[PDB]
Parts: structure tokens; C-alpha cells; sequence
């Protein structure tokens, strides 16, 4: 909720793309119910990783373009960005320290 | 250091803890739920539901659970969005431990339902999530006016295979056997459109491996189950797997008898019907049924927990 | 000499019947309902239901059961108006006979729910219609601004006094104990009324006599439950006894295995929990649970009972 | 649906105590379920005991005069008359077969 981005299928090339550092990708739907869970764990998420993540939201529901360039047949799916390039992705939903799991994993 | 305590604590945001909410939350035990990652059940994740009784139509999992969810917070209910990954039932007060948290309580209702299951086939694990996935009334999206494959014989693959039908271009509805085990109303569906709508059969046959590439699932290899080596080969965008599932008990390992996953209950009729192996620790759900499984079974259930975890707190006040 | 067979016959219209009815519609298993002469159940009977899960607010007994009949009928359950007064489950099909005709059945599903007790008082018999009801729902109106009385220490008595409350000019509550079994936030509205409202307390008292002229009760006489010589008068317009309900089962009587009134079925976590003493016979609802008694937990085993005998009416299709 | 008279506070007497004959009273409303519930029953009634007995229901939602009169502190309540004579009354729900068993028990 202090990071987070209402992110589109235009300013993603800029956004995403290209910037240097980690920017995840949380594709969902407002048709699927676990898509939109993982936006909270994403807030309590927000402090926790800012300077180190940027948790960037992204509704396909009216944002297509996006979703299919990565072969995405599935939501919720996530995408951990490094300098404009899919590093790693988690797909279904999952708790909090899952998420932290898969974080740990990658971003340090 | 500040580990949350109550009376009693409800484990799951399914049809089943909901009722134990709010059936608990009037008999004013001031009672906790945690909701868990699937934060209002497996009915979150289907379309209409037709026997809910008092609900002749339109309703919907989503629906009756976002209901659900207001009902037990009218009532005082404290809702926390959280997931348990340990516990502690050797010592009173019942140990619980979450992501967000730690929790304890005197008596515990678990309402943990159940998962998705899977074949276990690697490719299946491969492509999940390009290709392979277990909603279809989350991914059905992705398959428009395209071949997409359902496995199963149950209410779920039905269902889904009917409901697949009015977004792929055709459903390919693959199952072990020659016969189905979803509701005959749903059996009839099925074959009024297998025969003159965009539905396939492809009985006596078994997922084999999913096949496709960096761009997600292209095809899929069925086997024949009366003809071990007759393997066939399948053309489609991608499969929804719906094998039934199993009873969410792994954090329970061996603190509760189990018998094949699901918690073991009482039962009988002579009240005390939800308690588990531990006093003071009941069941409700699906977790603790293997047989019936329904939105209706699991809240009657999730209601007679809260009323024998009274029972049982009401006790422990008495005896002191 | 008109006589009915149906592979399936549900006997009752409550939440638990019309639950079976519905499961078993869906199993294209053409099921007869039979009303009996309260239709609907017990739940017309009351006002607003406030535990019934996923309907948090403005729901009604009989708005409810509207809804359930609806349901049971959308999937063309065939209801017909009728009471039964005798059975013989010794020989198959079975045989029901009611106020319009033999039935025959293949499978029975027991669905009678209970009646409300009496206390079986000649000046309780003497007085109703004319001082002494069942229902403050049908005659509560008759008394508005006067004195009132309900006797009973269940959720019955309890939501009786509170309902009544905002009509009498007063409300007396007659119990045996000190303390209420009804639900604890019930209990709460209450004292919260025989503090700052008109409802008085007459704990530890019996009912003795219901006195009254040749125009209706006008008073009560009631009896010390510590102190047997002590007694006191009540000046009170009406009396509503609520002291629980008996299961409906004398048809059933000498039929099958009754314990303490209530058809004891085989319960168990193995399936096939709602089957009586006798094969294809399964009782659900109120009739077969004597501890929890709720709109929903009879939902559940109505639901049961359709499972059941469906899966007992394959069996006897593959004999066939 | 068309022997069962709906009756009318005021014309009660013009219509139960004065019209000669046996002719049942039911005053039911439509709050009590049990009340409404009787209706079917009266149906098959009228015509199954025709010509030996009418039947009348006063409806009290908009009819309260009339209760009072006899004393009727509950329904459904059903009054046997015989020209402004209970002779008399039954206090309850009840079958089809209840419902005779007091129709012949009283009727000659
Ligand atoms: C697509 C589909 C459609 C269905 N449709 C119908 C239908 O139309 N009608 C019908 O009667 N039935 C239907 N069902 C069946 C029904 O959903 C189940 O019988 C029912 O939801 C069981 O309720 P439950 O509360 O026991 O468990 P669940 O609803 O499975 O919910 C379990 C809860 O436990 C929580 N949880 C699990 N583990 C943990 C943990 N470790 N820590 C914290 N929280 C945890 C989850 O977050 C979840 O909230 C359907 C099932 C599926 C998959
Ligand atoms: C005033 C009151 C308020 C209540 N409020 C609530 C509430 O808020 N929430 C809640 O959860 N529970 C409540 N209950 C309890 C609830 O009504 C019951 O637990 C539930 O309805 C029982 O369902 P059932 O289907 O088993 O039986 P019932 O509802 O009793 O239904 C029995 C059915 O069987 C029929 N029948 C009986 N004998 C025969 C026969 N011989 N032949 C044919 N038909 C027959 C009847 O006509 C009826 O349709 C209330 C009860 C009362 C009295
Ligand atoms: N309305 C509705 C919609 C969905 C689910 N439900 C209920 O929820 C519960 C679960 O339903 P569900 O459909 O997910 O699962 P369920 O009713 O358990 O049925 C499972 C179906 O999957 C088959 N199956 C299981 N394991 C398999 C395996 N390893 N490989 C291949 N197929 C497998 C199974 O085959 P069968 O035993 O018939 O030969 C069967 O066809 C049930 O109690 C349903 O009644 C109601
Ligand atoms: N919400 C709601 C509203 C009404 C009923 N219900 C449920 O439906 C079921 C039946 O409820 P109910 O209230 O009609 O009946 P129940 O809950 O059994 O309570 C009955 C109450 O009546 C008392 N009683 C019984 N026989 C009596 C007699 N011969 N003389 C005097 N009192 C008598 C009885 O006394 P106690 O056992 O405490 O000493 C008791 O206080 C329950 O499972 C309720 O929870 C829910």
C-alpha cells in the first residue's frame, strides 16, 4: 500500500522492463478470487522488502497485452523482475511466509 | 511477545469454520478464525452452486461465502488473515503457529478442509501455470475459442468441463472409466452437450504426460486403461485437473489420529460428536469427512464443533 | 383405493426434508415429499433466524422455508399435502397410509422433525384458544399491552419473552432453574430487558394452575422449586408454554429401533451415517438428533439422507 | 375456492347466526401459519360434507371485531355454529382426518 502499482499493459515496457532493481508482478483478475488474496500479503509485504522489492499489481481483466508476451495461462501468477527480466515466477496462491520463502530465495 | 489468546480458536474460512464462527461467536466465546491462503473455502473457487438449500438460483461460491464471511463478523467474530504451519497440542493452552503470529487457546476447532490434489507426473508440475492448472473459473479465460482438456470423473471435472464448454472452442473431458460420479442432473449435461455441443469423451483412459514448450502446453498423452500400450495422443491448449483432494492434516501429523488423511471424530449420536483424539480439540469440514463432502454437510458439522467446544470450555470453567 | 409407489418417498417439509429433497432430485431419483400438516416445520413458527449461515440479516423462519419449498420444486420434487398415521416397514415396498391414500416406496427417508411438549395440565388443556398458546407468532396480537406469560428455560422460551416484549406490557419468564439453557447472547438481551425493560424473571417456579373465568385465563399459580409448601399467584392475561419439543415418531413406534423417542440411526464416519435399524430406511433431521436440534445441522442430515439412499437405491438398480 | 364463504366482520351475524344451518367458523390470519394452513382442508370439506354443513372463513388481519365477541385468545379457532350457537369449537391445527373426526363426532 506504499509501493504498490496499478500497473498497465503502457507503463510496463518503462516501468517493469526497464528499471534497474526487483519489481514484482502480481497478475490477477477481479474474476479470480485467489488472484486478488495475494494483494494483501503483497502490503504486508511493501515494508518489510522496500529497498530491496517493489510490489507492482497488474489487472489483465483489462490489461491483456501483458499477461500472454510471457506465456502467463494461469492467475494468480508472480513475476520477480531484475533490471527488466523475468528472474523467477510463483504461481497458485500462498501464504505469507511462502512468499517470503520465495523472495529470500531470489532477491537476495 | 505478544501472543494472541482465546477461549477458543477456529482454523479455515470455509462453509464449515464460518458456521463454527458464528454459532461460537453467539455463545459468546469471543471467538479467533484464522482464514488461511484460501480465505472463504474450496466454493470460492466454482461458479453457481445449485443445493444450497433455500438458494433455488443464481447463487455462487463466491457469493454465499462473502455472505458467510459478513455474517461471522456481524457476530464479533476476530478474523485473521493467516495460515497455520505448526502445532502444539500436547500442552494446554494449544500452541499455533502462523506467519503472522503466534496463537493460543483453550479449545480448538479445525476447519482446515481440504486441497487439490494431483497425479504427480512431472510434466504436470512443468507446466503448471502455462498450461496445466486447477481453476478453471480462474483460468478459463486464457482458453478462448481453443481445445482445452479436463480430468476427472467427479462433480469437479463435469462441472468444469461444462462449465469450459461456453468459453473453449471444445472441451475434451478425459476419465478412468466408463462411468461418472457426478450428480446425474450434471451426468445429463454432460452428454446433452457431449452429443450434440463441443464436449469429447475420452473414458478408459489416464493423463500419461503433458507435452508442450517455453510457450506452455500444446498437447497431452492419454493411455487407455484396457490396453496398457495403446497410448494416444491428444491435441489441446490446455488441461484443468480435478481428481477430488485430500484432507488438509499435514500440520496435524501424528497429534491426532488420522485414518487416510481425514481427522478422526466420535461421531455417534450422543453430542461430543466433532471431538478428535485430543480433548478439547474438535473437527469440522470436509478434514473430517470422507464420504458426504458438501457445502450443506461441512456448516452442519462447523455448528456442531462450536456447540461441543462450549460443551467442553463450559466444563473446564465448571471444574475449577 | 388410490395407492402411490415412488422409488424415493421424503416424509416431512422441514429444512432437513427439503434438503434430501433436493440432493435427491439431483440424482434424478423423481422424489415424493410429503408436508405433513406443518408445513414448512418448526421454523414457521418463529420470526427472525439470525444463525442461519450466509444469511446474516433480515431472514425469517417462513421466508426461509418459502425458499426451500421453491428449491425442492425447481427440481421437480413432487409435494404433496398430506399427514401419515401408520406404517409397515416389515415388508417391501413400504407402506405409509395417509388422509389421501396408500404410499409405496422403494427407499424412506424419516423426516418428522418434533412437536412442541405439553405440560399436561387439565387447566392447560381447559384454557387454550382462550388464554393458553403455542405460538406467540399467531397469538401474540391478542395481548398487546397486557400482562403476559411464557414459561421455558430453551432459545424457545428465551426469543419467546424477547418477541413478546415488544407487545405485552409485560412479559413474566417461568423457570424451573435459575439459569437458562438458551444461547448466551439470547440471554444477554434478556437480562438486559429485566433490567431497563418488562421482562420479570420467576426463576425456580413450576406452573401449577393456569386460573382464569369463563372468558379466558387471568392468572397463573405457581409453585417453589426449593421451598415445596411456598406458592405464588401471577395476574397474566396469556400463557405461552415453551418447554421444548418431542420427536416425532409414534408412527414409527415399534418399527424400528426408537432410543428414548428419537430413531436411533447408525451414524459413524463411515458412510452411510442416516440409515435406521431397517436397510433403505434413513431418518434425518430432528427426528434422529437429540443434541444439537438446529435449522442447519438438520439441513446437513437431510443432505445425508439423500446420499444415503441414492446410493442404496444403485444397488438395488444393479440387481435389477 | 368457491362454497367456503369469506366472510366480513359486519356481515358476520347477517351471515352465521341468522342463515340457518350448521355452518364452521374459521378465523385464521394471515400471520399464523397453522391458520392458513387449515384452508386446504376446508376445501376438501365443503365438498366432502356438503349440504350438511357450511363453511366460513372470517379472516382477522382486517376483521377484529368479531374474535373478542366469543372469546377466541388464539387461532386458528374453529366455531361450530348453528344460528348465533356455538356448539363447538376446536382450537389448533390439525389433519384432514382430525379435522372430520371432530366434523362427525359433532355433526348428526
Ligand atoms: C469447484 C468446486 C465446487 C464445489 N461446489 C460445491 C457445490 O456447488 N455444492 C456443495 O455442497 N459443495 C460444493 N463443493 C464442496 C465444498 O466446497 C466442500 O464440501 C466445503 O467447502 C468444505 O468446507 P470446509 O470448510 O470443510 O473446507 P474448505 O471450504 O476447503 O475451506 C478450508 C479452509 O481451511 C483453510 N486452511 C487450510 N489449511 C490451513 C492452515 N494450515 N492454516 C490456516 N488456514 C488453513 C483454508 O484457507 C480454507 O479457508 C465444491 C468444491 C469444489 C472444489
Ligand atoms: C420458535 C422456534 C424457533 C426456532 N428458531 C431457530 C433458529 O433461529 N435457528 C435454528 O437453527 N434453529 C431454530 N429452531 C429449530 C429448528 O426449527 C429445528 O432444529 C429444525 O427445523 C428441525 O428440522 P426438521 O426438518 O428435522 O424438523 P421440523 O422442522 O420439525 O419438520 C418436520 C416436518 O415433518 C412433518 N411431519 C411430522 N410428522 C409427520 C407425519 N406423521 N407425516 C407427515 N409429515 C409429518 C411436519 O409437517 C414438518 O414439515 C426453532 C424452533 C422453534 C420451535
Ligand atoms: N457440486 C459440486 C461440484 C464439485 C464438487 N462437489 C462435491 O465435492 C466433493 C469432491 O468432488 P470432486 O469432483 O473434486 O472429487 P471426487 O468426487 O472425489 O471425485 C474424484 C474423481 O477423480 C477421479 N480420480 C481420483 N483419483 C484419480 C487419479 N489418480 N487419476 C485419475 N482419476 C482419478 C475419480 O475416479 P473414480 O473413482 O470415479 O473412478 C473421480 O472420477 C464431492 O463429495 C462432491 O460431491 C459438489
Ligand atoms: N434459536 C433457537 C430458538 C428456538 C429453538 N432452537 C433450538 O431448537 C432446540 C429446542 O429448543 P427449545 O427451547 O424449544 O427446547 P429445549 O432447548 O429442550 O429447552 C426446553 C426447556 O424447557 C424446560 N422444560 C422441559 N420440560 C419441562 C417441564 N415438564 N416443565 C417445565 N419446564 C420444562 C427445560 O428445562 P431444563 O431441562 O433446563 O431443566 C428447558 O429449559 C434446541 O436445540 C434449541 O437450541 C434454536
Amino acid at each position: 500500500s506504499d509501493k504498490i502499482i496499478h500497473l498497465t499493459d503502457d507503463s510496463f515496457d518503462t516501468d517493469v522492463l526497464k528499471a534497474d532493481g526487483a519489481i514484482l508482478v502480481d497478475f490477477w483478475a477481479e474474476w479470480c478470487g485467489p488472484s486478488k488474496m495475494i494483494a494483501p500479503i503483497l502490503d504486508e509485504i511493501a515494508d518489510e522488502y522496500q529497498g530491496k522489492l517493489t510490489v507492482a499489481k497488474l489487472n489483465i481483466d483489462q490489461n491483456p497485452g501483458t499477461a500472454p508476451k510471457y506465456g502467463i495461462r494461469g492467475i494468480p501468477t508472480l513475476l520477480l523482475f531484475k533490471n527488466g527480466e523475468v528472474a523467477a515466477t510463483k504461481v497458485g496462491a500462498l501464504s505469507k511466509g511462502q512468499l517470503k520463502e520465495f523472495l529470500d530465495a531470489n532477491l537476495a | 511477545g505478544t501472543t494472541k489468546h482465546s477461549k477458543l480458536l477456529i482454523l479455515g474460512s470455509g462453509p464449515a469454520g464460518y458456521t463454527a464462527a458464528v454459532y461460537a461467536a453467539r455463545a459468546n466465546l469471543q471467538p479467533v478464525l484464522i482464514t488461511g491462503m484460501e480465505k472463504g473455502g474450496q466454493l470460492t473457487t466454482t461458479t453457481e452452486v445449485e443445493n444450497w438449500p433455500g438458494d433455488p438460483n443464481d447463487l455462487t461460491g463466491p457469493l454465499l461465502m462473502e455472505r458467510m464471511h459478513e455474517h461471522a463478523t456481524k457476530f464479533e467474530t476476530e478474523i485473521i488473515f493467516d495460515h497455520i504451519n505448526k502445532v502444539d497440542l500436547q500442552n494446554r493452552p494449544f500452541r499455533l503457529n502462523g506467519d503472522n503470529g503466534e496463537y493460543t487457546c483453550d479449545a480448538l476447532i479445525i476447519a482446515t478442509g481440504a486441497s487439490a490434489r494431483y497425479l504427480g507426473l512431472p510434466s504436470e508440475e512443468a507446466f503448471k501455470g502455462r498450461g496445466v492448472s486447477a481453476s478453471a473459473t480462474c483460468d478459463g479465460f486464457f482458453y478462448r475459442n481453443q481445445k482445452v482438456a479436463v480430468i476427472g470423473g467427479g462433480n469437479t471435472a463435469v462441472e468444469e468441463a461444462l462449465y469450459l464448454s461456453n468459453i473453449a472452442s471444445e472441451v475434451h473431458l478425459i476419465h478412468r472409466r466408463d462411468g461418472f460420479r457426478a450428480e446425474k442432473i450434471l451426468i445429463k449435461r454432460l452428454m446433452d452437450k457431449v452429443e450434440n455441443g463441443n464436449i469429447i469423451l475420452h473414458t478408459n483412459r489416464t493423463l500419461e504426460e503433458v507435452t508442450g514448450d517455453q510457450m506452455g502446453v500444446t498437447g497431452v498423452r492419454l493411455r487407455d486403461t484396457q490396453n496398457s500400450d495403446n497410448i494416444e495422443s491428444l491435441d489441446v491448449a490446455g488441461l484443468f485437473v480435478a481428481i477430488g483432494h485430500s484432507p488438509n492434516t499435514a500440520i496435524f501429523e501424528g497429534q491426532l489420529e488420522l485414518e487416510n488423511g481425514y481427522i478422526k471424530v466420535q461421531s455417534g449420536i450422543h453430542g461430543n460428536a466433532t471431538q478428535t483424539s485430543i480433548p478439547g480439540v474438535f473437527a469440522a469440514g470436509d478434514v473430517m469427512d470422507h464420504i458426504y463432502r458438501q457445502a450443506i454437510t461441512s456448516a452442519g458439522t462447523g455448528c456442531m464443533a462450536a456447540l461441543d467446544a462450549e460443551r467442553y470450555l463450559d466444563g473446564l470453567a465448571d471444574a475449577k
